């Protein structure tokens, strides 16, 4: 139902990337689109640090903007499955 | 063993969730699959290392920065006429990746660029809280969320360190339960399957 920073590994998980498998093709792929580029993002949200050419005041800015933006992807994805009657 | 991004239950210990990659136990068991998978080649023989030839290769992806095939043969002794199975060879081919301890030299370059380690000496830190770091940055990813799971289990300054430089994605499948009773199996020259039928 709702998407934060702090709970986003424990819904978008692979279990409930399966439950998108009642919704039809033309419904079901764009949601998956959604559900995997969020936890592209969520994932490597911290790989600004990695870089040694950013402050870690500005890898800081980016960390939270790419959670934020993964976050926001994830709960779209949701919302837009739960309007199809898929239960989370 | 096979990585992916999302969070899952695993397939042993369905309750469990997947251990994190960046972990020191699931690295140490992809190391060891990896270890008890290695076949040598040679004259139209095939044949697994000793226990002798994995026990010297053991410690070196923790030593080095990377163990690759090159310095795998060079560590073995093998002669030329020996090669290894698996290895595609139609490239230096083998400069290849054989294993790499990713978690454990991410986290020891945090410590020494910071001041609290130095260069070519050992992390000294549990496998227990390795494992903790790999996990609460594979399932968090600002700092509010990964102080929360670390705070109260390692050092402030060490945790500052790792929040400067610290990045870790991708989830074995298998839980952390699991590998914790598969891994010292494993480690004593057992493969993949008698571990998980020995236990399941």
């Amino acid at each position: 139902m709702k998407i934060t920073s702090s709970n986003f590994a424990t819904i978008a998980t692979s279990e409930n990337f399966a439950k998108l498998s009642v919704l039809p093709k033309n419904h079901r792929e764009p949601i998956k689109g959604l559900f995997k580029s969020a936890v592209e993002q969520f994932s490597s949200a911290r790989d600004f640090f990695k870089n040694e050419n950013y402050s870690k005041e500005l890898a800081e800015k980016f960390n939270k903007e790419a959670v934020n933006e993964a976050v926001e992807k994830l709960q779209k994805a949701i919302d837009l499955a739960e309007k199809q009657g898929i239960q989370f | 063993d096979a990585v992916q991004k999302m969070l899952g239950h695993c397939t042993f210990e369905p309750a469990e969730p997947k251990a994190a990659k960046n972990t020191y136990t699931a690295e140490r068991f992809i190391w060891l699959t990896k270890l008890n998978n290695l076949r040598i080649l040679e004259q139209g023989s095939e044949r697994p290392l000793t226990d002798t030839e994995r026990a010297t290769l053991m410690d070196e992806p923790y030593r080095k920065s990377k163990l690759t095939y090159a310095q795998a043969r060079k560590l073995l002794g093998l002669e030329d006429t020996a090669f290894f199975k698996g290895l595609r060879y139609g490239k230096n081919a083998e400069a290849s990746t054989l294993m790499e301890m990713k978690a454990y030299h991410a986290i020891s370059r945090a410590l020494e660029k910071e001041g609290l380690k130095d260069k070519k000496s050992p992390l000294n830190l549990s496998p227990e809280l390795q494992d903790e770091i790999g996990t609460a940055f594979s399932l968090f990813k600002t700092d509010e969320d990964i102080t929360g799971r670390l705070k109260d289990r390692i050092q402030p300054e060490i945790l500052e360190a790792l929040l400067k430089h610290i990045s870790f994605d991708k989830f074995v499948q298998i839980s952390l339960k699991a590998l914790r009773r598969i891994v010292p199996l494993m480690e004593q020259g057992k493969r993949y399957d008698e571990a998980c039928a020995e236990i399941y």
